[PDB]
RNA sequence: AUAUUUGUUACAAUACACAUUUUUUGGCACCCAAAAUAGGACGGGAAGAGACUUUUAAAGUGAGACGUCGCGACCCUCGCAGGAGUCGUUCUUGACUUUUUGGUCGCUUGAUGUUUCUCUCUUCCCGUUC
């Protein structure tokens, strides 16, 4: 069994791909490769704010986020919106799939 | 998992009858008994909404101090209130206790 | 198409010079090549344009024009460019 | 015995054994019995999650899982709790997984 | 001349500590079973870094060493 | 699958950096497909050449995973 | 794959290397394998902090390589047909 | 005709300007001889595509204004444009060069429009404008330009920059 | 030529004691008598002590994973 | 800006100028030509852009202008291990 | 007299194979600390002063180290051809050989990023916000 074959049936669903950087990607999902390479379409990808007296966020993820070209200048918080991001498989940590779909049909 | 006909015994009222009185526990059962039809998948979303909760080994229901169950059954009623409501097109404010019981009873 | 410049300021840097050239030649037409490949300097630069008409115009107008002190000697190229 | 010698069905019986009898049987018995499990990731954030599905790589599907993460700066601590209805978890991040009583 | 795999086959259902590579945390418990990758299962484990833990699954990449 | 080609390097005194910090120098003896490199008369190089340098052992083997770059100081 | 075959096509030409440790090895490529581990000849080295040295021969592990710069004229090479 | 979105869409964005960056756009059928009489409207149709260089040369534009936030744009070629004033707040951080040859910009109108900046542009050409003739025009342009790397092909002389800074003080 | 794992087999049968460096993150180095090994270069060490980087505590007969191995040094 | 085909895989796109993100926070922008099973790809005319530490501090939450130091390296071959995500910049000539 | 359709073969191409040091089932994570009100903040530029440095009172603004492309030049340097030649072949194609301006020095503070240590106020000018 390869559970990645489950993600292949989640196509055309709203999803968050939460990466190893801590970067979170909300978007509509397209075909997922057998290596779990996940390709999305209309995505708003951001970094959470640890509050904690304004403790410094990931320094690499901010640079990687500004360097997508999708971060707009007037965004107050740290976010970026872009079309067509393709994500390598080993970068994914968690995937939050919608509440509506039923697993009993898709997990077979 | 049973390939053979057999008599098996269990308990529908696991925790709540043991905590709360007998008149009310069946009423809390029937608030649920309508609900799992209306909770097609949100049942396991709302029953396991508190992940601290475990089901006892002898028992079936999710054992708890029963406050969120009053919240769960109120949430579950609202899913019944809208699904009965949407088919006949009733406003949620127009729903009254005599209608709400008719949703529960009928 | 190509226009071979000559008699210009060698003291100026290469990239900068190229940029200047581009700036100059944008009024006549679309400059295809920013700077000459040889980059010998001291005047020798081939301003490649899209249209011949534009090139002609440039030749006409910028003959002995003040660019970084000295007057640039404009002239048509002997051989055609590699890009064109 | 190495894996490259076996045939296509012998790998299926091998995976069936490893899931049924083996370390991952802790997760399998946890999936059938509806017992909530505790999972520690490398991140250092612990999820209390019920396991819908699991797999060889240990990546697993959990529903109603609750995430617990604390952070400290100069020994100033705060505990944060986050609830997600549906989770797919990639298995390389996990380290220890225990089955609650 | 014992090798690693027969060494784990000899350590089954014995009390074994396992040191992970991170915090110098060691899980002390009765080993249950191991995989090809040396995944670990433990009963009645205790986490030392003080607590008591009923049953444990330990993934292969995070363990540093295994001792009895 | 394929064996790395060190064939010209062996028996020559070689410096190689172990990890980010480290640099070990020794006479290369043998190697394998993972690049695991066994060498003799190993010495751990440091800032002060005669001082902080200390020999390791008569025979030392290195995991190919910690190997970054391998330079031969030799013909 | 084509990316490795292009590295095999770059043998005997000056190439640049970025190791994931941060250094830069620019020099002539002698050997390359399908594991991407290459050995380079008469190569100028730039440490991560900028200190530059020179060494005659070097062998690097392919897993530690980040990007390789190859002479531009290999762009139109037949691999890309 | 007027600079619409359709025209922009039509424009040849294939041949990239290889001097710097990519996508050397030429709006309408051809930006060179497009004849955009009004200000550059419908700038949003480009949507900051890509030292992104836009050639507007041989066009009717009166004012250098009406831009959408363009992060990429580094080069503006505006030659043969009846520019009068070019005051804006959109293209401020962005842009490395500005070629304004053969336009109608005033010596005072050009100076007024910028309003001054701590740092701006880097390359500027004001040649064939009425203002350049005006007495002390080079000194006034250097004072207005504030920071500058060029002035009509000749760099403001280091000593000239110092004297201009003293005049500003 | 002396293949490296052959050399390790010469550490098994010759009963020579070895010091072994771990990854730079852990901060301890192990030393003991290498008994046997697998294809993955994970080794069993008899009478092993962990030294922080000489007051280290004795370990035992301990299986050590090959992923954390850096050096094996006599 | 640019609209990529709603379903387009790394094979569907060739000669598009891409924007490649690595693990170290630097970016390689250029035309993709080939790629591979493990997703190490070949860029034609590529420029690596980097974020300054002072610039990184500016990026922290409060119009921002970042000075991004970049250097030009032509016809490279990346490594799939380093690659993080890929975005499309432009469409082919 | 009246290019389309159907069948077969090959190539390119998408969906079903691999958790053990060379790419995709992670050596993972941590420096720490800074705004609240009911004319006011915030950014940028210029000037003064304190404290720092240097010389024997007088001079500019935290200090010390790699590179990076630039402002000057008492120097060199001729001036018009990625391409070039050869052979096959017919009106511009293939196969085989030769191999980049900048070569340098100051910077009487280019201009600017890494990395260690220790501890700002006043005045004017220009933008944003209530």
């Amino acid at each position: 069994m390869k559970l990645v074959n489950f993600l292949k049936k989640l196509r055309n669903e709203q999803v968050t791909i939460e990466l190893k950087n801590g970067t979170t990607v909300w978007g509509t999902l397209q075909s997922v490769s057998p290596q779990m390479n996940a390709i999305l379409t209309d995505v708003k990808l951001t970094l959470p704010q640890p509050r904690l007296n304004k403790l410094n966020s990931n320094g690499i993820a901010m640079a990687s986020l500004y360097l997508t070209g999708g971060q707009q200048p007037t965004a107050s918080d740290n976010i970026a919106s872009l079309q067509y991001i393709n994500i390598r498989g080993n970068t994914i940590r968690q995937i939050i799939l919608p509440d509506s779909l039923n697993l009993d049909s898709l997990l077979v | 998992k049973a390939t053979e006909p057999q008599m098996v015994l269990f308990n529908i009222y696991d925790d709540w009858l043991d905590r709360i009185s007998s008149y009310t526990a069946f009423s809390r059962l029937t608030l649920l008994l309508r609900a799992l039809k209306t909770n097609e998948e949100s049942a396991k979303m709302i029953l396991l909404s508190d992940p601290t909760i475990t089901i006892k080994s002898y028992h079936l229901w999710p054992s708890f101090t029963d406050e969120q169950w009053i919240t769960i059954e109120s949430q579950m009623r609202d899913l019944i209130l809208t699904e009965y409501g949407r088919k006949y097109n009733v406003n949620i404010s127009a729903l009254t206790q005599t209608e709400i019981k008719d949703i529960i009873l009928g | 198409n190509t226009l071979y410049v000559s008699q210009l300021n060698e003291k100026i840097n290469m990239q900068r010079l190229r940029v200047n050239l581009f700036l100059l030649f944008a009024t006549f037409g679309e400059v295809l090549k920013v700077s000459m490949n040889f980059k010998k300097q001291r005047g020798q630069a081939f301003i490649t344009m899209r249209t011949i008409d534009q090139a002609s115009l440039a030749q006409i107008s910028l003959n002995g024009e003040r660019f970084f002190g000295k007057p640039l000697k404009v002239e048509f190229s002997k051989s055609e460019t590699k890009t064109l | 015995r190495p894996k490259h010698e076996l045939s296509r069905a012998e790998l299926e019986e091998l995976e069936e054994f490893e899931f049924k009898h083996g370390p991952m049987s802790l997760i399998n018995d946890a999936m059938v019995t509806r017992t909530p499990v505790i999972i520690s990731l490398r991140n250092n954030h612990k999820i209390i999650a019920r396991v819908k599905a699991f797999d060889r790589h240990c990546n697993m599907v959990l529903e109603n899982v609750k995430e617990l993460w604390t952070e400290k700066k100069g020994k100033n601590v705060i505990n944060r709790e986050r609830f997600i209805s549906k989770l797919f978890l990639r298995g390389d991040s996990v380290i220890v997984v225990l089955k609650t009583p | 001349p014992v090798n690693p795999k027969p060494f784990l086959k000899g350590l089954v259902n014995h009390r074994v500590g396992v040191k992970l590579k991170f915090n110098s945390t060691e899980y002390r418990g009765t080993l249950v079973s191991t995989d090809n990758y040396f995944n670990l299962q433990l009963n009645e484990a205790e986490e030392f870094v003080h607590g008591t833990l009923g049953e444990i699954f330990i993934r292969c990449n995070n363990v540093l060493y295994i001792r009895e | 699958v394929s064996t790395p080609e060190l064939k010209k390097y062996m028996d020559k005194k070689i410096l190689l950096n172990i990890n980010g910090s480290r640099k070990v120098a020794g006479i290369l003896r043998g190697y394998d497909i993972f690049l695991n490199v066994v060498l003799d008369d190993a010495m751990e190089i440091n800032g002060e050449d005669p001082a902080n340098n200390h020999q390791l052992g008569l025979q030392t083997v290195i995991r190919g995973n910690s190997i970054i770059s391998l330079e031969a100081l030799d013909a | 794959g084509i990316p490795v075959k292009l590295l095999n096509e770059a043998q005997g030409h000056i190439v640049s290397l970025e190791l994931t440790t941060g250094a830069t090895y620019r020099g002539k490529l002698v050997e390359s394998e399908d594991s991407m581990n290459v050995q380079l000849r008469d190569v100028i080295a730039t440490e991560p902090q900028g200190a530059v040295t020179h060494m005659d021969q070097i062998f690097v592990r392919g897993s530690q390589i980040k990007f390789i710069v190859v002479p531009d004229l290999l762009k139109n090479a037949p691999l890309f047909k | 005709m007027k600079f619409t979105p359709s025209i922009v869409i039509d424009a040849p964005q294939y041949y990239v300007d290889h001097f710097n960056g990519k996508y050397n756009v030429d709006k309408c059928v051809i930006l060179r001889d497009l004849q955009l009489e009004t200000d550059s409207e419908s700038m949003p149709s480009s949507l900051k595509h890509l030292t992104h260089i836009l050639d507007l040369t041989n066009n009717d534009l009166i004012m250098i204004p009406d831009l959408s936030r363009r992060d990429d744009i580094h080069t503006l070629l505006l030659g043969r444009n009846n520019i009068v004033e070019v005051d804006g707040r959109l293209l401020p951080m962005n842009v490395q060069n500005l070629t304004l040859s053969n336009n109608s910009i005033r010596r005072f109108e050009d100076l007024q429009r910028l309003r001054r900046a701590p740092r701006t542009l880097k390359n500027l050409t004001l040649i064939g404008n009425q203002v350049c003739h005006l007495a002390n025009y080079r000194e006034h342009v250097l004072r207005l330009v504030p920071h500058l790397e060029t002035l009509d092909f000749q760099n403001v002389t280091a000593e000239e920059r110092k004297s201009a800074m003293s005049f500003p003080r | 030529m002396v293949p490296p794992i052959n050399c390790i087999f010469n550490f098994l049968q010759q009963q020579t004691p070895v010091t072994i460096w771990l990854f730079e993150q852990i901060g301890i180095r192990i030393k003991g008598k290498i008994v046997g090994f697998d294809e993955f270069m994970n080794v069993v060490i008899d009478e092993a002590v962990e030294i922080p980087v000489e007051k280290g505590t004795p370990l035992g007969k301990i299986l050590l994973k090959g992923d954390n191995i850096t050096l094996i040094t006599s | 800006k640019i609209q990529v085909a709603h379903s387009s895989r790394l094979a569907n796109l060739i000669d598009y100028k891409l924007r490649v993100l690595t693990q170290d926070g630097r970016v390689y922008i250029g035309q993709l030509m080939a790629f591979d099973k493990h997703m190490n790809l070949v860029l034609n005319e590529c420029i690596e852009e980097r974020v300054p530490k002072t610039q990184l501090d500016k990026l922290r939450p409060r119009t921002l202008n970042i000075k991004v130091e970049k250097r030009v390296l032509g016809l490279t071959i990346l490594r799939g291990e380093q690659i993080l995500s890929t975005v499309v910049e432009d469409k082919p000539l």
